[PDB]
Parts: structure tokens; C-alpha cells; sequence
């Protein structure tokens, strides 16, 4: 999740043991070399000290990410993965994809961000107002002339969501 | 889920106007808007513990409230007027009427002995004699002084 | 509009029994559901530190004030009945088997029925108990279920101590400060008490709060909107009813026993 | 579906609290064996001075029942109180007498009874034959110094 | 971790403690002073003013607390079972208790008085002689109406 | 380690006095600094039927039920005692020297203690408060100050109607429940009441704490760490201290007039 | 909005109303209580019991309060200053002030006996004759040890 | 060194809050009108079973002062009472008496003083000369039953 | 200031106007004029109703530049485009033409490096305590300075660390 999603009540090191003691009843000491690897494949191996309000908001989520990859799911879902970065923001990119083509994991990345999202994206989806709104491969959904996905896919302010809010004509609003 | 939800509310509303009107109802005594007691007066000489709303008796059962004691200008002594239950209403008129004290540290009540036996009362009428309260003064210099 | 208004009026009341009563769905879920993989006695422990332990000294100086205060209160009142010795009896009585644990249930809903409700609910703004359902562990069984049994398993001892101290307070402010006779102060106090009626009154009343207590902070805390400002709605909405379900139960179960 | 089983769930522990809890009623003090049971018997006094309802009826010092009502007779002026008596204790025979006592010395006013002499007992629901009346400071200090000292 | 643990049960067995301390202490409950006490039966005209957990005393100090009062279906007497403590064992059964006020308006406990130098008890069995509590009322009859 | 823990502990207490003395000089801009453009008496009827008319529902059923619990306990010791008609003074004494202004400082600071530090300390969090300063109004004297006056001037006006519906209430149990005779209540009541140390003493008493109940209530609102953790701990630090500073200050308070 | 401006006000008139009712119907200070009263000067050799804001009466019932206690700098007695009430002003002046005791253990209460003359008072005069407050201590020097 | 004046204005705060107890600040009987301008007195009785401190001296039933301390002398075996009196109150003289009281039957027993007659009034801070103790109800009863009757 | 920083106990009319009523004392419908010609520039001209929470988390950002811009001023600063496409789109496009129209300057203070580069003309960088350089986008993305280009693009490790202050991994690993 966004902002990492720590127990607060847990140190780094327990909060990423977390899924390992309850799936499994592995030794204390195997269960610490679990979570050491884990901490390191994110940089925040040197953290296994902390509180996770001790830690910055960058790193927080760090962290998550490695609880996250504990029990070493095949797939696993990021939630807001990017959002508040831009070094941080390119490590987390990064861990991303690297743990997908090395894991073999499935990554569902699931922000607005869409510059960062495409760049790691390889078949994204767009959902909007209740129903999926098209997908595809990040290039072919960059021109499919859908008005609302060309309208998302690119700034243009104003398209088929209103840039303006529904209201009175403004000529006679003032006037009136 | 429209037609009921202000059908609960005004469940609600009158739930809480019905809390509001059976709050009320306890100021302005709740019999009603007046009650069946009538009353009587009766003249002492000293009422000390007799003040406002006291219970008065017969044979110790009490009868009714005493509502208010005044110095009648003219005698100078006490006229308590009191609410006596309706049911009592076989007194006779030479009954006397004097202030005992509950047990033996409780506030003064005014206990009726039957006295004679003749026309009953009025339920508004006067009492015509009675013995008024002790004081403890007076008690300890007839005791002391005087007797020994 | 009135028609707008009294509509709002409805559906508040109505939303009022439906949480009433997803409450106790959610108390059910919580005390006697299953047995998820990640529960213990720890997390008892840790929760009895953080609800009892750390709400020890508030409680402590509260009741030490509290009976410093009905001692040196009851002592003018009574003196000019002339009734002196009982002031040990009477501070007692009002603090044992009422004013005590209805204080305790104040001081608990007012520290640890917010920093209850504000820990569960900020629970939910991080998305701290939704983590915890997709890794496996249901959180009313880790996260709600430790905290309302912290709840009931230490606002009676707290009320006990708050009894305890409040009693030596109003001791060591008569005998100390007003000079009544020491020995007097116990005496007249444990010849009329009828502890059938005050001590294990008393403690019936403090557990009848604790229960009431700890699950309407819990739940206030599990069912508040996930944001800064649901989250500091909910630890209000906690302290408002936690001290209604105090001095409102408080008067259902001094009716049961007076 | 969930919101009508949340609002049903909410209607049931709330008509049930109050059942429960509230309504300050009637007592159901195992009222499936033996109740405590008690049967009532009048008492003509004199004077009940501090006989007040919640009182206590005893013999030699024990609790023998409460006081349950008391009475003014329209004819005779007189008190009649109605009090209750425990069932085991079933042998209070005809002239035993009762008297308004005083417990210690600012106590309430209870009534006691002093055991008599025949050998018929009650139908529990019958009245007393003869009391002593109730004490009053007034009375006492007038016989006291009036008459006897004076 | 430990430091959590050992605060956790220090405040968990201080809030047991206050609990027993209301109960033993603040109250005067059985736990502390039931120990090991033995019974006595004892025969009374009249128990007006003594109640449960009433202390049972010798020469003005306490040895224990009647346990229980009972009307006896047969004599129509008050039937008193009180404990006794243990090292308390030594008082004769042609002793003497009698219900004594303490103070001058506080509870009436029952004191005994030295029996002789005959078999001393069996701890569990019945006094034989006694003086039955006072009550006010046959005191101002004997002492108005008949003396003065 | 031991030298880490004293370290600590120093540090903690005298962080303690750096806020008890940044409290007064926040205290003090607010309450006679300046007077900024965008002040007025529209702020102050705003933050008077948020901080007192919402209070109202929450104190006058609390109220109520203290009233009948005080009425329906004291009954039940005075009809041992023989003063029966003396209940009506108890639930006019016992809730209208002592506890009725700390009850009310005590359900004040948990809901307008509470819902006034997480309303002045979520605005602090979203910078609701610093784009005040650099619109050019000062927030003590726009925000905070309203808020002093909304307190001032409620929380007494609260513990008036605390005490009188806890009077009326135990008025209606006594008389209308527990058959004591009607009139004697209030008379009974009002012979020995002593207005200058009854009434306009639980008035000065419900003052001087409510005064102190709105201060570190709307102070530790400001000066929370702008985050959805630190106003959720402001906001149970806000119920901690203002409630031992309702026990405590009247314990001053009433060791001053008994 | 005006939905508040008048809901803020009617509460801070609600409170303020509540104000007036501790201030008036639970303490009864002047809303048509205790109003025009006249002073009164009397001189007692002893007023161990008498404070302040107590009650001066005749007949039981009550005239008025006492205001002030002093010990005057010459016969070392107590000056007592008492309220009167507007509508009792034909106390005559040979009429006798005693302090009594309310019933056996209340507060010591002044109490006035009609002495009977045709000249009244000027209500800010003085009394003549007194009988003074009782002590316990001569009381019974005077029973046990001079009496018997 | 904001910090250094938050601290500052913390302890003047704490400060007025030590001195806000006001846990016996003043010490009198009566309000600081009347003020503090009372002289002490000594009184040697035989037995002053009740007359605990912060009790009342009196004259006439009006209070005098309040009684400041009870002493026992180590050589004559008896109770020194040293209280106050009030200083408008100048006049009692030598020869008067003091003697233990009590307030009604069942008050706090205070004590009277009876005046007798004497020019020289006092110096305020002397010790009386005779008094009448304080009686306990057992040498009264055993005074009362076993000798009279 | 990010997420509104709007005064929640006003609505959006009376929030937009809370600028005008403090510095100016001008009729209660001329000030109706400017908040409504400026929350139309925003786009939350029909919004002119709700209160702030029944504003959602991109339209609440909307109506709070649009309380800037009121009195108009002559720089304006929008610390945090962040946590949001379509809105972050008119949000830039307005911070945008606000400049360009109005002829004010624009402080953006966002870590989105990559829409702030986008509008902006001189782009800073502080790091530290100190100002780690600064200069037009392109000037600022290849300035060689290791920290610097390390932050105008992703590349994890660099003067920052990656990694954590750990000890060893092979000693704390094993030992
Ligand atoms: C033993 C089982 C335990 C179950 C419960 C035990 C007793 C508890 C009693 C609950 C007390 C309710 C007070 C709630 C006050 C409150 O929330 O008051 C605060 C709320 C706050 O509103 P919001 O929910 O919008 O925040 O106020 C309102 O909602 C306005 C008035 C609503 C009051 C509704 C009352 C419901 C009572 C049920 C009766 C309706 C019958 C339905 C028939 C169709
Ligand atoms: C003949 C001799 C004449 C003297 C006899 C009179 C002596 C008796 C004095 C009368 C005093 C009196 O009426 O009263 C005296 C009584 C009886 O003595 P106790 O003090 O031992 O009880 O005292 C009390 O009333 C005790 C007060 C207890 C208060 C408890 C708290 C109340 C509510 C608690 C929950 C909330
Ligand atoms: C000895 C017997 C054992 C006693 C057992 C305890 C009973 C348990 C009662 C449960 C209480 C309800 C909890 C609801 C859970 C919750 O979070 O409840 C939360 C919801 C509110 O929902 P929102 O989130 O929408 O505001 O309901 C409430 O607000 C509950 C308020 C509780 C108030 C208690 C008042 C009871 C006193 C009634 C006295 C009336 C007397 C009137 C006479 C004049
Ligand atoms: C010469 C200078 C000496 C310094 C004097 C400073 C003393 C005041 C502060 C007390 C110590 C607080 C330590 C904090 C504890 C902690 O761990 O810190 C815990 C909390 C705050 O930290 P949290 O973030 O953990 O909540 O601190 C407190 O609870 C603050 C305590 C407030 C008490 C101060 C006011 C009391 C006034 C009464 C004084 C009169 C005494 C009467 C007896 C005779
Ligand atoms: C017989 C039923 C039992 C009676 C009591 C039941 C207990 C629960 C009801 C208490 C009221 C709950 C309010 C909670 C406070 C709150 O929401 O907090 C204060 C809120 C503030 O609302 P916000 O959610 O907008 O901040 O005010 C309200 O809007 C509440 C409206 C409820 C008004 C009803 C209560 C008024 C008087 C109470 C009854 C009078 C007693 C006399 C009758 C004999
Ligand atoms: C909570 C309860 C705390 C105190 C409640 C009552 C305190 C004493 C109880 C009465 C004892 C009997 C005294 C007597 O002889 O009787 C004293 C009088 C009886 O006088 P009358 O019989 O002459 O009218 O009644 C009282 O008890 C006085 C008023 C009681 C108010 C209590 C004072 C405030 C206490 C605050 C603590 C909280
Ligand atoms: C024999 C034992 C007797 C001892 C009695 C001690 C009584 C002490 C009084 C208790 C008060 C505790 C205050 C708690 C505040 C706190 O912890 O203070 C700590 C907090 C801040 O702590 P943080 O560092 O945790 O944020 O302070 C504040 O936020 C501001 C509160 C300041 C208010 C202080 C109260 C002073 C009242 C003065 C007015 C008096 C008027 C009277 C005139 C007649």
C-alpha cells in the first residue's frame, strides 16, 4: 500500500518477519536470515532497527514492499506504489521491475501516475465511472482515439470528464 | 427505503416529544391540576419544630401535610393551617392536637387524639385546644430549677 | 427544507441501530469468531500495557485527587450534622460503590477510549487492518480482539486501584490535614460496608462499564471514515458515548443495586 | 442484504437491553420455590409513631418479617398494620402480644412480639388480640415529671 | 518484550492486590480473620441489636465475630453461632454472655464474663447461661411505672 | 542504557515546562495580542454552538443521569440515617459544589476537549492554519482565540445546566420514584443551600477549570505535529491533562473553600 | 447563518436562565423572600451556640434571621443585631428574649416571649431583659454537684 | 534561544501553580479584614480531654481567637493551652477564669472565659491563674451514681 | 499549499472570498464578482455551494489556487501537482496560465520533477541545508554534479545511498 502500511506497534524487523510467523512456523533464526535478505533486496537492510515512524517517508514503503515479498508471493499488488517521490521514486521503479523479471512474480502496479506506470507497465488498463475503459500495451493505448483514454493518456484538460463544473452560463451569473 | 426512514424519524420525533411532556409533568404536582385534601387550622403556643410541610397523625398513621404556620398578629401565637387526607374525615371537634417529635431526634410532627366525641368537623374549621410544643429550655428549668 | 431536514433526522436514526447493531456483529466477530494464525498471549500483553499500564497514572493522580477531595469535602458537609468519625465510612461508600468506578469509566473512555479508537482507527487510515486481512491474519482477531479483552481485564483493576487510592487519599487528608481520629477512620469505615453491596457492587458496576467501554471505543475506531479527520471524529464520538454508556448504564445498574 | 441483518441485529440486543435492564419493576426473586413466603396478619395499635413501611416485625431480636401497610380504621381511629411473616416460623400462638421497640437507642421502630401463652396458633392472615402501643417523648417526659416527680 | 511483560503483570497483580484489599481491609471481610475460628452455640431472651458479623468480645477485646442468628422453632429464643478464634480457648462453660452496647450508640456486640474454673468448652458447643439484650422500652416502664 | 534513560527522562521534564511556558505566550497573543481584519463576533457565535450548543445533548443527559444516580444512591444511605427529607440537599450539594462542575469539566473536555484539539489540530495538519498567516490573518486571534472565548463562556454556562437538570432528575427519582415527600425536597433544599458558597461557588469552580479545560485543549491542538498520528495523540493528550486539571484544580480549588 | 445566531443565543440564555434558578429556586436569595426587615439590638450574657444566619421567632414560628454577633468593650456580653420581618412589628418592649435550643440537638435559635405592653418597639431599638444561652457544663454543676 | 524563554515563562507558571495550593497559607480564624493582630495567652487546666487544635476561645458565647497549641508540662503534670485573641478585644482582665466548654451536647468542646473584675488587664502573652477544667463523662457518672445515689 | 489547506467550518463561496473580506473591505456582491470570475478561471465556478469535504481530493486543489489568486497577487507559490492525470493535467495547465496571463510569479515546490521541469523556467535544487545547484531544466540535467544527476534522474544509487548503514552481509548474515 501507499505509505507503507506498517505496524506501528512492530519494529522493521517483526513487521517484515510479520507473514512469516503466520503461514509459518519456521525457526527464529531461519526466519531472521529470511527477513535480513529481504530488507537488503530493498536497500533498508541496515533499518531492521527502527520503529516505522523513525523512518522517512520513502523508505517506509521500502520496507513494506519487502513484508510484502516475504513468503515469496507469485503475484503481488502495489497500490499508489509511486506516488509521493523523485531518487526515492526511481529506486521504488526500479524494485518494481527488478522484482518481476527476477522473481518471475506477477506486478500489478495500480496508480494514476501514468508516466512511470507505462514505463513499467507492459499491458495496462484504464478504469473508469464502473467499467473498464479499454486497455492495452502502453504505446497502443497512447493513441486508441477513445476520447476518454486520449483524454487520460494526455493532459488535455478538458475532454470527456468537464474541466468546467456543471453551473449557470457565467455571462448572465455575475450578471444576475 | 425512502417511505420508512421518515417514518422513523418521525417515530423518533414524537419518541422524544412524548420524553419532553412526561418530563414536564412532574413539576405542577402530578395529581391532575388540583387534589382532594381539605384542610384545617389549629392555634398553638410554640410550633418550634413545626415548620412547613410536616406530617400531621392520629395514632401515629399519618392523615396529611402541614401547608403553612403564622403568627397571627393579634395573639401572638401559632396558627398552623394543614391538608388533612379526605378519607380522615370523622374527627370530631374537640379532638386536641399537639406537636410530639418523631422517635426521639426527628423533626415535629402534630399527632390528633380523638379527645371528646360530638359534631365532627367542617374540613376547613378551626381546632380549639391542644398542647403546645416543648421546649428544651423551659423543660430543663422546670426540672432543674424548680422540682430539683 | 423541513421535508429535507426531517428526512436527515430519519436516516441519522435509523444509521444509529444499524451501527448499534454492526457493533455487535463486529463484538461477536471479534471475541468469539476463530483462531487466526497470527494471535497469542502477546499481543494480550502488549495491549494490557498500552490500555492499563500506560492509563496507570492518570487514574492514580485522579483517584488520589478524587479522594483528597471527597474527604476533604464530606468532612465540611458533616461536620455540621456533627456526624465527624464516618468521614473514613462515607468517603468510601461514594467512592467503592458509585462515584469510583463511574470516575474510572470518565478517566478510561477519556484516555484509553481515544487513544483506543485514534490507534484502530488511524489502524484503518493507513490501511494498517486492510494489510492484514490480504495477508491472512483477520484483523478483528489480532488487532480488535486483544484490545477489548485489554479493555474488560483492566478497567475493573483500575477501579480497584482508583478505589484504593482515592480511600488512603481521603485518609491521609482527614487524619493528616483535618485532624479527625486516625483508628476512627477504618473502623467506621469496614464496620459499614457490606461488602456484598459496595466492594462487589462497585466492582460489577466498573465491569458493566468496561465492557460497554472498550467495545464502543474499539468499534468507533474500526468503523471510522479512513482519513485525519474521521479518525478525529471517531475519538470523540468515543469519549461522547463512552461517557453516556458510563453515567447513563450507571444509573440502569445503581437502580439493580443501590 | 447486509444493512437490513446490521439494523435487525441492532432491534434485538436493544428491545432485549431494555427488557433486561430497564423497566424497574416487579421483583422475580425465585419466585419457583418456596418465595420466601409470607402471610400477612393485622395488628391494632395505639399509637405507631415509627412504624414507617420498610420496617422490620422480629421476636426476641430476630427478624421475623416486615411491616407491609399501615392503616387508619374510620371507626375506631385506631392503627392497624398489616405485616408479613416468614413461613418456617409458624407457631406464634394467640395472646402473644406485639410492641413497638426501638432499636438501640435512635433506631428505627420496629415490632417486636412477645410469645403468649394458649395453644392455638394463627391462620396466618388473622390479626392480633393485645399490644403495647408505641412511646412518645412528649407522653414520657409528661408522666415523668409532671405526675411521678412533681 | 520482557520489561512490557514484567510491567504488565506488576500493575496486573497491583490492581488484584487493591481488589483483596477492598475486600480484606476496607470492608473486613471473612479471609483474613475466618483463619481457623471454632464454633459456639449460645441462647439469648432477645438479640434486638445484633447482627451479622457482630463481634463476640471477652474483657472488652475482640476473639471473633458471630457467624449467624436463628429463631429457634421450639423455645422461641435467640440462637446465636459465633466463631471463636483458636488461641482463644481457654474460656469456661459456666461463663456468662450478655449483649453489650458499644460505647453508648453503636452496635450491640456480645461480651462474656469469666466462668469459674469448671471443664472449659469443646469449641462447637452451646452456653448455658446468659443476660438478654435491653431494650428501651421495657427499661422506661420499669423505670417510670414501677420504681418512680 | 541507564544514562540514555535519565537523559531522557530530563529531557521529557524540562520539555514539559518549555510547553507549559510556550502554552502561556500562545495563551497570552491570543487573548489580548491584536486585533487582526478578519476578527468579529460571528467567529465567536460560530465557536460557541460548536464548542457549547453541541456540547448541550451530551452534558444534559449526562446530567440527568447523574442526577438520578446521586438522588437514588443518597436515598438509599439516608433512609438508614432517618434524614429522608434531606435527599433534595444532597442531590443540590453533591452536584452543585463538587461534582457537578467537575462532571462537567470532565464530559467537556472529552467531547469540546477532544473535538476541539482534532478541529484545531487537523487544521494545522492540512495547513488550514499556515495559509492563514500568509493571507495575512493571525490564526491565534482568528482561530484559537474564538475558541478561548467559546470555552470561557460555555463550559460555566454548561455546569449551570448540568446542575439544575441533575437537581431536576433527582427530584423526579426521589419524588416521583422513591416517594419522598415532594414539597420537602426543594424546601429542604433551599434553607441550606448558602448561595455564596453553593451556587457562586461551583460557578467559580466551573470557571477556573473550564477556563483551563479550553486552554490546554486548544493548545495542544496547535502545537500537535502536522500529521493524522500526532493530532490523534494531541487529542488524547487533551483529554489526559484536562482531566487532571478539572480533578486536581479542584482539589485546589475546593481545600480554598470546603 | 441565522439558524445558529439564534440557536447559539437561546443557549446562552438557557444557561444563564439556569444560572438564575441555582441562584434564586435552589438557593432563595430576594425574588420575593426575606425582604423589608427592621433590626433589633439585644444584649445576652452568654451565646455559645448562636451564629449567623440563624432564626429569631416567637411562638414556634419564625420572624427573622440574626445578622451580627459582638462583645461589647464594657459588660463583655453579647450585642446580637437580628432581622425582623416587616409584617411583625408589635413586639412589645418588656418582652423577653431567650435563646433556645431547636428541639434536642438542633442549632441554638433565639426565641422571644410576649411580655405584653402597650408600647412596641422603634425597630432598630433594643431589648431589656434576656435569659442566656444554657452550657452543659453549669448545668450540671448546678444538678450534680450544688442540686444533690 | 526561544527555548530558553518558553522554560522561563513555564517556571514562572509553576511557580504561582506552588504557591495556587494554598495549603494553610494564611493562618487566623476569620478573614484578613479582622487581620492577623492577635497576642497569645497561656491557661493552665487539669484536663482538657477535648480541646483539639484550631478550636475556639470565647467570651459571652462570642468567639475571642482560636486556640494555637496544647503543651504538657513535664513538671507539674498538667495542660498548658496557649491560643489567641483578638486585639480589638483588649479588655479581660487578670482575676477572670477560663474554663472548657462545649458547643450544645454533642459539639467540639471550646472555651469560655468568664470575666471577674480587676483593673490590670493583661499583657497579652501571660498565663492565667485558676480555671475550671474539663469534666469527662466517666468522673461524672462515677460522681454522679456511686456517691449521690 | 497540497490537499486545499481549505477553511472546512466555510464553504467554497465564502472560502474564495475569505481573502477578499480581510485585506478589503468591499461590497457583499462585489466580492460575490471576483470569487465567482475566479472560481470560474478554476473551473469550480458551479461548486460554488459545497463544503470542502464534499469537494473531492483534485477539486478541493482547484478551489484552494483560485483563494490564491484572489486579491490578486503578484507571486504566488503552490508547494506539492502530487498523489494524482486528467486533474494533475488542468492543475498544470492553470499554474500555467495564471503565469503567462496574469503576468505573476510562479513558485512550484513539488519532488515531481517531471511536470515541475515541464512548466517551469529556472528549476532549483535544495539538498541538506544547502542550495545543490540550480538552472534552467536542460542546463540542470546534465550538470554533472553526481547528487544533482542523481536526482533529475532515477538512477537508485548514487550519492544518496541505496543501501541502508547495515554492517556486513556477510558477518551479520551468518553471525
Ligand atoms: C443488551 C444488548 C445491547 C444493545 C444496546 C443496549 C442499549 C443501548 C441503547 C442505545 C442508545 C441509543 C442512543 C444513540 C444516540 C446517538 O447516536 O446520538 C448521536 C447521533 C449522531 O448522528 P450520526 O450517526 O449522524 O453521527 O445523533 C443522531 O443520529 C440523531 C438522533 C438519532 C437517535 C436515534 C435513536 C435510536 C434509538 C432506537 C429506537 C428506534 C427504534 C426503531 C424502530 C423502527
Ligand atoms: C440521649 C443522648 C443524646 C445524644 C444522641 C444523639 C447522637 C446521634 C447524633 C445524630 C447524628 C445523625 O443524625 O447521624 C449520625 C449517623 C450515625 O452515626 P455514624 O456516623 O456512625 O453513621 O451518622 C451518619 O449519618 C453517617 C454518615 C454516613 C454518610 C455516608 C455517605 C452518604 C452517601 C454515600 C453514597 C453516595
Ligand atoms: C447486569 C446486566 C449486564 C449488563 C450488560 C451491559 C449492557 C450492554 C449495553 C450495550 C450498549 C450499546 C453499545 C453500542 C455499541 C456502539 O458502539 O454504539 C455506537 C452507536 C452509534 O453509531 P454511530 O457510529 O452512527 O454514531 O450507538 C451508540 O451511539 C451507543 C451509545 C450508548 C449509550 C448508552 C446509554 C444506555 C443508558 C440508557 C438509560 C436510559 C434510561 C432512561 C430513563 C429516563
Ligand atoms: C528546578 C527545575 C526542576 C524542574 C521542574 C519541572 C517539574 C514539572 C514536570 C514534572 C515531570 C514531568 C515528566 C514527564 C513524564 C513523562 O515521561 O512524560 C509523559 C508525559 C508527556 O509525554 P508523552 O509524549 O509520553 O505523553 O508527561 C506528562 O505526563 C506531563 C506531566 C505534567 C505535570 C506537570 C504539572 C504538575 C503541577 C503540579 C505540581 C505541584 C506538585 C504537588 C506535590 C507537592
Ligand atoms: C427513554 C430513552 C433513554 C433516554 C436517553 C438515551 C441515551 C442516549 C440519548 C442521549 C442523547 C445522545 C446525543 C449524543 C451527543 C451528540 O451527538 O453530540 C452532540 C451532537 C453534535 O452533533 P455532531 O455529530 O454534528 O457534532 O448534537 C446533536 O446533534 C445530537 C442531537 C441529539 C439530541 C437528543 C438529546 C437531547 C436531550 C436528551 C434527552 C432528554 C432527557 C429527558 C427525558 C426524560
Ligand atoms: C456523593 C455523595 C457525597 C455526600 C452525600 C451526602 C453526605 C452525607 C450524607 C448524610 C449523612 C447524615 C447527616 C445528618 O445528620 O443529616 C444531615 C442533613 C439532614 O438534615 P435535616 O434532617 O435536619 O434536614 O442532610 C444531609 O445529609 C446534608 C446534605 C447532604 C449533601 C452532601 C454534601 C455534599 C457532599 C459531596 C460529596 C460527593
Ligand atoms: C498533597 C498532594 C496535593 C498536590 C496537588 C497538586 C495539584 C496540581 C494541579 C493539577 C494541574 C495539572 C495541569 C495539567 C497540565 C499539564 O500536564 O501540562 C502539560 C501540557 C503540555 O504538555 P506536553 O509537553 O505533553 O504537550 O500543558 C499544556 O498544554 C498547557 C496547560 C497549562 C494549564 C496549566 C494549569 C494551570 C491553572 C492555573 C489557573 C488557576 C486559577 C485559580 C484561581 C483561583
Amino acid at each position: 500500500f501507499q505509505s507503507g502500511a506498517l505496524f506501528t506497534d512492530l519494529d522493521v524487523f517483526e513487521n517484515v518477519a510479520f507473514p512469516l510467523r503466520v503461514h509459518t512456523q519456521l525457526p527464529e533464526e531461519m526466519i531472521r536470515d529470511i527477513v535480513l535478505m529481504k530488507l537488503q533486496a530493498v536497500g533498508l537492510r541496515g533499518a531492521v532497527e527502527l520503529m516505522p515512524d523513525e523512518l522517512s517517508g520513502g523508505m517506509k514503503r521500502r520496507v513494506a514492499l519487502a513484508r510484502a515479498i516475504a513468503l515469496d508471493p507469485q503475484i503481488l499488488l502495489y497500490d499508489e506504489p509511486f506516488v509521493g517521490q523523485p531518487i526515492a521514486m526511481g529506486v521504488l521503479v526500479r524494485l518494481i521491475r527488478l522484482l518481476n523479471d527476477a522473481l518471475g512474480i506477477t506486478s500489478i502496479v495500480v496508480s494514476h501516475d501514468l508516466a512511470e506506470t507505462a514505463s513499467i507497465a507492459d499491458y495496462i488498463y484504464i478504469v473508469g465511472d464502473g467499467r473498464v475503459l479499454g486497455h492495452g500495451t502502453p504505446d497502443v493505448l497512447k493513441e486508441t482515439d477513445d476520447p476518454r483514454i486520449r483524454q487520460f493518456v494526455k493532459g488535455i484538460p478538458d475532454g470527456p470528464v468537464p474541466f468546467h463544473y456543471p453551473a449557470r452560463d457565467y455571462r448572465a451569473d455575475l450578471l444576475g | 427505503t425512502r417511505t420508512l426512514e421518515i417514518g422513523v424519524g418521525l417515530f423518533l420525533l414524537a419518541g422524544l416529544l412524548a420524553l419532553l411532556l412526561l418530563a414536564l409533568r412532574v413539576s405542577g404536582l402530578s395529581v391532575g391540576n388540583a387534589g382532594d385534601t381539605y384542610k384545617v387550622y389549629a392555634y398553638f403556643d410554640n410550633i418550634a419544630g413545626v415548620t412547613v410541610r410536616g406530617k400531621v397523625t392520629l395514632a401515629g398513621v399519618t392523615i396529611g401535610k402541614v401547608t403553612a404556620v403564622d403568627l397571627d398578629r393579634d395573639s401572638y401565637t401559632g396558627r398552623v393551617t394543614m391538608e388533612i387526607n379526605q378519607n380522615v374525615n370523622n374527627l370530631p371537634v374537640d379532638s386536641t392536637a399537639s406537636i410530639l417529635t418523631a422517635g426521639l431526634l426527628g423533626e415535629k410532627y402534630i399527632g390528633i387524639s380523638v379527645g371528646g366525641d360530638e359534631d365532627v368537623l367542617k374540613d376547613g374549621s378551626t381546632i380549639h385546644d391542644t398542647q403546645s410544643a416543648l421546649v428544651l429550655e423551659d423543660l430543663i428549668g422546670k426540672f432543674l430549677l424548680n422540682s430539683v | 427544507s423541513p421535508l429535507e431536514r426531517i428526512r436527515l433526522f430519519g436516516r441519522a436514526g435509523l444509521d444509529v441501530v444499524a451501527a448499534l447493531g454492526r457493533s455487535t456483529l463486529f463484538l461477536g466477530h471479534a471475541l468469539l469468531g476463530r483462531r487466526t494464525p497470527g494471535t497469542g498471549l502477546h499481543l494480550l500483553v502488549k495491549q494490557l500495557y498500552s490500555v492499563g499500564v500506560l492509563s496507570l497514572a492518570i487514574i492514580v493522580v485522579s483517584g488520589l485527587f478524587i479522594g483528597m477531595v471527597l474527604a476533604l469535602q464530606g468532612y465540611n458537609i458533616l461536620i455540621s450534622y456533627g456526624s465527624e468519625q464516618a468521614v473514613g465510612q462515607m468517603v468510601a461508600l461514594t467512592l467503592l460503590r458509585e462515584l469510583g468506578p463511574v470516575v474510572t469509566g470518565l478517566l478510561f473512555a477519556g484516555r484509553a477510549g481515544s487513544a483506543l479508537t485514534a490507534e484502530i482507527g488511524n489502524m484503518k487510515a493507513t490501511e494498517q487492518l486492510s494489510s492484514l486481512e490480504m495477508i491472512g491474519v483477520d484483523p478483528l482477531k489480532y488487532i480488535v480482539a486483544p484490545r477489548l479483552w485489554a479493555g474488560f481485564i483492566s478497567m475493573p483493576l483500575l477501579a480497584a486501584i482508583f478505589s484504593v487510592v482515592g480511600i488512603w487519599g481521603g485518609a491521609m487528608v482527614a487524619v493528616d490535614w483535618l485532624g479527625v481520629y486516625e483508628g476512627s477512620f477504618w473502623a467506621n469505615m469496614q464496620n459499614s460496608v457490606q461488602f456484598t453491596e459496595d466492594v462487589l457492587n462497585g466492582v460489577i458496576k466498573s465491569i458493566v462499564f468496561a465492557f460497554v467501554v472498550t467495545w464502543i471505543a474499539v468499534y468507533q475506531g474500526y468503523d471510522c471514515e479512513p482519513t485525519s479527520e474521521g479518525i478525529s471524529r471517531a475519538t470523540t464520538r468515543t469519549v461522547v458515548y463512552a461517557s453516556l454508556a458510563v453515567l447513563g448504564l450507571d444509573f440502569i445498574l445503581t437502580a439493580l443495586m443501590f
